[PDB]
DNA sequence: AAAACGCGGGGGACAGCGCGTACGTGCGTTTAAGCGGTGCTAGAGCTGTCTACGACCAATTGAGCGGCCTCGGCACCGGGATTCTGAT
DNA sequence: ATCAGAATCCCGGTGCCGAGGCCGCTCAATTGGTCGTAGACAGCTCTAGCACCGCTTAAACGCACGTACGCGCTGTCCCCCGCGTTTTAACCG
């Protein structure tokens, strides 16, 4: 299938259980794929812009970290 | 000693809507807006240069900064005319 | 305390420690032998590292 | 005047000053301030366009902070480009919840 | 004739979206900001423009919070707003330190 | 003396916010939330003044305290 | 351990980046950062959504719950 | 060494070097790097202490993402400092 | 090659606060990125403040104000105190 | 001009009670995916040469800022027309 | 289905303050030149993260079943509206 459906219903389930959800409605899953989709569009857009500026043909973890830091969620662990 | 984008907002308005004006307080809002957008774009250009080990904020850094601040329906037209300005400057 | 013992032998005779209080107050800026030699060095000023 | 020679209406020299004294990098390229002036000019023109159209639709020939607020918020995009911004003495868009109506 | 409960409430809503002048009463806000800054520094000093900026950002905060609170009640099939609605709005927003 | 931000004031601010009905306890809780926000902005403002050595908060220092909390204010200088 | 599922996430990321650029070539660390960030976002959002359901007197989250969470966050 | 004479564990000299090379200002005061290194050392010491305490509570000699994230999130102080931050491989409270 | 990281210094602080505990490559990377984030934030605040005061130099009082704004509170006093001890002891020697 | 009290009153909260769609929960399949292992070779990441680019410095001047001064235009009012609203 | 009674709304009248123009001379702009050195460019060595394939097996899919809860409906009774009336704090010279 299309890889947006790759994020499986059990994966959405485990995410919800971690966040404290007791029960998940069948309509939840499509929209979780949607919000995941739009967030990835944003972060990948900034990352690809960073590479294009850098004349680098390879997205880099520093680029991802910088993109996330601008969007407002700094990511620690992949610094360099 | 105050420094502002007064005459420039006036010149743009009188160029594009000649029948309208800009109040003092509307001008204050607009001055803050221009200063804020300038600060955001320039700060992003500086951060891009620091990331890239770059000691110059070139038109390319400003390119990336504008394309990366203005998210959609902007920085297509804005980039096109920005490049137009830089190009015909270099011509002239 | 070793310094104040080397100065004022009779601990019961508080007067010497009392008059010494400014000295130990203002000399706390150094607390190590190497730093003290080095401070004599800063005042030596013999173009030294 | 670099503003004239670059065909802009904003100050090339001034944006060059500000890029200097902001300490944004050790050096500033020749073309960068002209590009930044162009971007600032065009953002200025577009937000002023929305403001002037709001004023005309308000039958009213003057930009006041409410007019700037509508110019910002009514556009689906500038609303969230300035979403963290608060325009002073601009109200809010007249929206009312549909369930919160007499029926 | 006796107006039924709700229509003048809509009327005030429409009036206050049409209007734009500030709405928190300005001298009480002067006193509140003065006594709130007192606890952070004795012999402290304010000017009119600074107090205006505080009052106006304050008004922005409260209108945004009331957007969220109203909308939360509407999601909860609720037309009134309740302290629980405000608390939820804030704690999703993250300002509940 | 918290009552300066009065019941009609909170009421009208809610009506600007599109609220149709307001529970009674909203007024007290709203004043509390207002106090918290005010503490947050005054702390940064007075810090900026202490930086300037002055006593008087400038509108610039207000704007900078507000821009610290990611809520930029426009019109009061820049 | 991580729960958004590795290779599916990588392919999803690949086709998302395909639209923004061609012959674009990720790094393993970049993919890990992307997955971890998306995991954190989604766990936060489900926490918000469950708050929303619990306030609406519901145990099972719903579409309206997640849209409430989003349009109070502000990206929507 | 400036750090060794300072009795702080952080490099005052390299902090000064980066403050110069970071386009932060044309000149940097002598005490600014020192103060910044002191605050960095203090925050690192606080977080590492909390992480070690979490590891002891978990009966583990090894400080892992879950220890660090659990420290930051349990502690209200660091929680409000890094609320809008995410720790890699870090679990939920 | 010479890599820009706060490895040895975080090790030193960790042995000082918990001599038995150790930290691995990944967790050192977490600490390094965290310290870089905090340090970038403080330095950016200091530069912005020097700018808004029209002062073209950076110093311990700049960093005073930056730390006091950034750290939420009840470590603000501690960070200020340890930074101040560092800077007075600097200005002595 | 606004806030503050008070009264009756309508509207809606909150709780209870029922039913049925929807949910979670096994039951094992089929699926795909770590976690190895293959062979690349794009493209780093790094160095070295040399040019145009940019940073400083006088010398020259013309755009901007503050001050000053008019008068359109907006807010304001009363009075007049518009209007959406039950109420019976 | 109907029209009375408040609020909203149209126009235009007069008054005042700020916008927008003008003027001077301040200050930084704009040539013009020089020097140093940052980047573009060229070139090399070597990383590393493709593309896929084993293989085991955890996990996902599909289906079927039972029942806890979503949503609706009804009922009562607390808790606000929406005035009118009476204080009250504030209003700007």
């Amino acid at each position: 299938r299309d890889n947006i459906q790759g994020i499986t219903k059990p994966a959405i389930r485990r995410l919800a259980r971690r966040g404290g959800v007791k029960r998940i409605s069948g309509l939840i899953y499509e929209e979780t794929r949607g919000v995941l989709k739009v967030f990835l569009e944003n972060v990948i857009r900034d990352a690809v812009t960073y590479t294009e500026h850098a004349k680098r043909k390879t997205v880099t973890a520093m680029d991802v970290v910088y993109a996330l830091k601008r969007q407002g969620r700094t990511l620690y662990g992949f610094g360099g | 000693r105050k420094e502002s984008y007064a005459i420039y907002v006036y010149k743009v308005l009188k160029q594009v809507h000649p029948d309208t004006g800009i109040s003092s307080k509307a001008m204050s809002i607009m001055n803050s807006f221009v200063n804020d957008v300038f600060e955001r774009i320039a700060g992003e250009a500086s951060r891009l240069a620091h990331y890239n080990k770059r000691s110059t904020i070139t038109s390319r850094e400003i390119q990336t900064a504008v394309r990366l601040l203005l998210p959609g329906e902007l920085a297509k037209h804005a980039v096109s005319e920005g490049t137009k300005a830089v190009t015909k400057y270099t011509s002239a | 305390g070793e310094i104040l013992e080397h100065i004022c032998y009779d601990v019961n005779d508080w007067q010497m420690l009392e008059m010494l209080k400014p000295c130990v107050e203002d000399g706390f800026v150094i607390q190590d032998r190497e730093t003290a030699l080095d401070f004599i060095g800063r005042r030596g000023t013999a173009l030294g590292i | 005047t670099r503003s004239s020679r670059a065909g802009l209406q904003f100050p090339v020299g001034r944006v060059h000053r500000l890029l200097r004294k902001g300490n944004y990098a050790e050096r500033v390229g020749a073309g960068a301030p002209v590009y930044l002036a162009a971007v600032l000019e065009y953002l200025t023109a577009e937000i002023l366009e929305l403001a002037g159209n709001a004023a005309r639709d308000n039958k009213k020939t003057r930009i006041i902070p409410r007019h700037l607020q509508l110019a910002v918020r009514n556009d689906e995009e500038l609303n969230k480009l300035l979403g963290r911004v608060t325009i002073a003495q601009g109200g809010v868009l007249p929206n009312i919840q549909s369930v919160l109506l007499p029926k | 004739h006796r107006y039924r409960p709700g229509t003048v409430a809509l009327r005030e809503i429409r009036r206050y979206q049409k209007s734009t002048e500030l709405l928190i009463r300005k001298l009480p806000f002067q006193r509140l900001v003065r006594e709130i800054a007192q606890d952070f520094k004795t012999d402290l000093r304010f000017q009119s423009s600074a107090v205006m900026a505080l009052q106006e950002a304050s008004e922005a905060y409260l209108v945004a919070l009331f957007e969220d609170t109203n909308l939360c009640a509407i999601h909860a099939k609720r037309v009134t707003i309740m302290p629980k609605d405000i608390q939820l709005a804030r704690r999703i927003r993250g300002e509940r330190a």
